[PDB]
């Protein structure tokens, strides 16, 4: 505390908050784990060594000898569920879940702001343990204009503040660093530097076996009349993402309105998968008259 | 007081020491003592003031 | 798709799928798109948003993000409601790199837009319907249905 | 001091320039110094003529 | 520091502002020494050179 | 310690009523006069005053 007229200390003040931190958690745990996450099926059990293993044990990872990640990227496509892994993370770690926007510490004038990245990780040590994500960096980990001089200084400063602060946090386990990006080869490397990351977990719409148990899960909560084969839908819809697979199950059981009905049956899907698979990356409908 | 000048300011957070951090719309944040005009419950960050 | 569950819920609720988030509307202009979108508003009855791609963005970095968090967030307590957004390639439009002046603003409120959708938040029921000028200039994120 | 191969070039190019001029202009500034220049297969090449 | 009734400086601050490292990665004295790597022996003896 | 404080400025434009708009690096602007031992001849539009 400063006076207005004479700026002496008189007081400390304790902070924790600021409205922007607030909104920032906590939601006592979503409605996704990864009972409701399908398989992908491999990636799940990295991304579970990746946070949640040395969360419970930093001490586990300094006895062995080896590294834990200082920062974690989820990359790979829009929609096959990685916003999605980091709801679920949450649930089981119980661990406090700090959801904000990597726009929202670039802001109008200087240090609401600058301030804000190094307010993130205050909180996060005193938290502890946690679980900050921050959550598709095109704003805090973008290359710089040089220069446009309002907004460059921001993106900049900002971006340096969060590389430098986890790199420091972290030796071991403490406060975990995750977060993901859909785009990353439009950028310059500052989070695909390998002095800084280390750890990015390539997430890729879905393989075969990974696709049937999306079905299966969004099937589990479907009214439906058993003629119905989720294996053969998934080889359909391959090359599709996780998101594709939920829209042609929501159109599914549109259509079975349509046909006066509330059990979705086979036909049904084949039907939905159609539509939607027809606007998107496309069917065959020739192989040539010199080949079969 | 309840006449003008006023000026809107935004709760930062609060204090249970007797204060009040509010983020004025001008710029800078200050710590103001509490009142029996108030409550601190309808006071939350984000309550305009 | 809107009208429906906007009006009974109950029906997609019996079947077990949710409802609708939203419509993407494109294809060769002036077919009626937002013309379309006057004439669903008359009937809904149920606040209409109307905001415009092109008024998002302000001439400081974070005041569009500010304006992005405060339609949702609105839209959220008025819940059901449509908001209805002119252009999503105002916001967010594809890209080989950003070359980085007004380019790298426009990645910046893609960001925002996500996560309130049902990119993480609760949608309530919205509902965002969109509208592009031309087929593709928009992002493979906007693009995938969900 | 470090400058990657992958912020080098761009679709058209000024700004690739600036940084091979930034890290001239710290090793003077910081010397003894070694600049490590990776990755010189994507931004130096065949000539054409 | 400037008595600032008169704009005038009346003291040079130490510390003097931290810097802001450009060209990253830059590693002042890196970590990494030549015993830290092996099997490249003999290019280290002539890389040395 | 003591030294009076002066504002800086660039001319924005010279006047034809024998003054000058000079433009603070504080935000606003300025018409000021000027002195006997400072003249126009010696100012252009974006010298530093
Ligand atoms: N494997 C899955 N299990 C269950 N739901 C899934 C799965 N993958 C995707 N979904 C569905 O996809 C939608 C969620 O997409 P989400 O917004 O979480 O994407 P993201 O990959 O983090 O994307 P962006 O690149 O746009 O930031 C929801 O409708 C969700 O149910
Ligand atoms: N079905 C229709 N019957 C009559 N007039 C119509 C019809 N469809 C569109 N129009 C008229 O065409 C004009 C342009 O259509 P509108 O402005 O609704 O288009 P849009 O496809 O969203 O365009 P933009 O690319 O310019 O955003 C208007 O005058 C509108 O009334
Ligand atoms: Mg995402
Ligand atoms: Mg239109």
């Amino acid at each position: 505390a400063l006076n207005q007229q004479t700026l002496a200390i008189v007081n400390v003040l304790p902070t924790s908050k600021d409205p922007m931190v607030y909104g920032f958690e906590v939601e006592e745990k979503p409605e996704v784990s990864y009972e409701d996450i399908g398989g992908l099926d491999v990636q799940i059990e990295e991304i579970r060594e990746a946070v949640e293993l040395p969360l419970l044990k930093p001490e586990l990872f300094a006895e062995v000898g080896i590294e834990p990640p200082k920062g974690v990227l989820l990359y790979g496509p829009p929609g096959t569920g990685k916003t999605l892994l980091a709801k679920a993370v949450a649930n089981q770690t119980r661990a406090t879940f700090i959801r904000v926007v990597g726009s929202e510490f670039v802001q109008k004038y200087i240090g609401e702001g600058a301030r804000l990245v190094r307010e993130v990780f205050q909180l996060a040590k005193e938290k502890a343990p946690s679980i900050i994500f921050i959550d598709e960096l095109d704003a805090i980990a973008a290359r710089r204009t040089n220069s446009d001089t309002s907004g460059d200084r921001e993106v900049q400063r900002t971006m340096m503040q969060l590389l430098a602060e986890l790199d420091g946090f972290d030796p071991r386990g403490d406060v975990k660093v995750i977060g993901a990006t859909n785009r990353i080869d439009i950028l310059d490397p500052a989070i695909l530097r390998p002095g800084r990351f280390d750890r990015i977990i390539e997430v890729p719409l879905p393989t075969f076996e990974g696709r049937i148990q999306i079905f299966k899960i969004h099937t589990r909560k479907m009214k439906l009349a058993e003629d119905v084969d989720f294996k053969e839908l998934a080889r359909i819809t391959e090359g599709a993402s996780g998101a594709d697979i939920k829209a042609i199950c929501t159109e599914a059981g549109m259509f079975a309105i349509r046909e006066e009905r509330a059990k979705v049956t086979m036909l049904d899907f084949t039907k939905a998968i159609e539509k939607v698979l027809k606007k998107t990356t496309p069917i065959p409908d020739l192989k040539g008259v010199m080949f079969v | 007081l309840r006449s003008p000048p006023l000026l809107v300011g935004v709760v930062s957070d609060i204090l249970e020491d007797g204060r009040v951090v509010v983020k004025s719309s001008t710029g800078p944040k200050f710590v103001v003592n509490t009142s029996q005009y108030i409550n601190e419950e309808e006071l939350k960050p984000g309550a305009r003031v």
